């Protein structure tokens, strides 16, 4: 049951590599403090989410033998995750535990921060589904490798060299949910689960962005190439 | 293409 040295070391330096992030405290602090217009809060999302793909980019160079696939290949996980990679992130930080109603007033805030009422629900759905799931920073930071390590993404030429990647963190995780949680069998299941509702946000995202009750839809160089946005 | 995640990739 319990995890193999091999294992650990994976786990460590996953985890390592994972907080290099923008601190989750960061984000919630900034928007808590002052109301912002759609304007302002667009730029806000805008400035996060290229600092995210930076990051994201570091994380998915670091994760074991990513620097041996095709560099095509390279590419496109990259292109195919960084969205769900951010709403897992968004996620994440979302249900992070603050005083009495904060993530309420949190929550009020990505509601009236602009985006359209129709994605709103969707996002939040997934949010609160997704804190149901009670997970561990270590979770989140495996569950992110296994999303940038998709198989199953567009354009992959060497499906199998993927899949042997992907294969040691799921057997981590796997051994994760069967210790921390053995009340609940299912938390396996119920995570690789929630990765398919990830992938719906990714079809729709580009509109999710246009329909920002803003004037003007300006994007940052990298946000233009990984999101597919003018 | 994306050579900005080409860059990012290949530093
Ligand atoms: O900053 C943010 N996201 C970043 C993204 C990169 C990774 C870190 C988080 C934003 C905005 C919140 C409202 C004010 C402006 C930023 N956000 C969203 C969100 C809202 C809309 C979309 C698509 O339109 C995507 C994500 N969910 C959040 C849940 C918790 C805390 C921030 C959250």
């Amino acid at each position: 049951m319990e995890l193999t040295p091999d294992q650990q070391t994976l786990l460590h330096f996953i985890m390592d590599s994972y907080n290099k992030q923008r601190m989750p405290q960061e984000i919630t602090n900034k928007i808590l403090k002052e109301a912002f217009s759609a304007e302002e809060n667009f730029l806000i999302l805008t400035e996060m989410a290229t600092n995210h793909v930076q990051v994201l980019v570091e994380f998915t160079k670091k994760l074991p033998g990513f620097q041996t696939l095709d560099h095509e290949d390279q590419i496109a996980l990259l292109k195919g995750s960084a969205v769900e990679a951010m709403f897992l992130r968004s996620a994440e930080i979302f249900n992070k535990k603050l005083p009495s109603g904060h993530s309420d007033l949190l929550e009020a805030r990505i509601r009236n921060s602009g985006i359209s009422d129709e994605y709103i629900t969707p996002m939040f759905s997934f949010y609160k589904s997704i804190g149901e799931l009670k997970m561990t920073q270590e979770e989140y930071a495996l569950l992110t490798a296994i999303v940038i390590l998709s198989p199953d993404r567009q354009y992959i030429k060497d499906r199998e060299a993927v899949e042997k990647l992907q294969e040691p963190l799921l057997d981590v995780l796997q051994k994760l949910c069967k210790i921390h949680q053995p009340e609940n069998p299912q938390h396996f299941a119920c995570l690789l689960g929630r990765l398919t509702e990830l992938r719906t946000f990714n079809h729709h995202h580009a509109e999710m962005l246009m329909s920002w009750r803003v004037n003007d839809h300006k994007f940052t160089p990298l946000l233009c190439e990984i999101w597919d946005v003018q | 293409d994306h050579q900005l995640l080409r860059y990012l990739l290949d530093k």
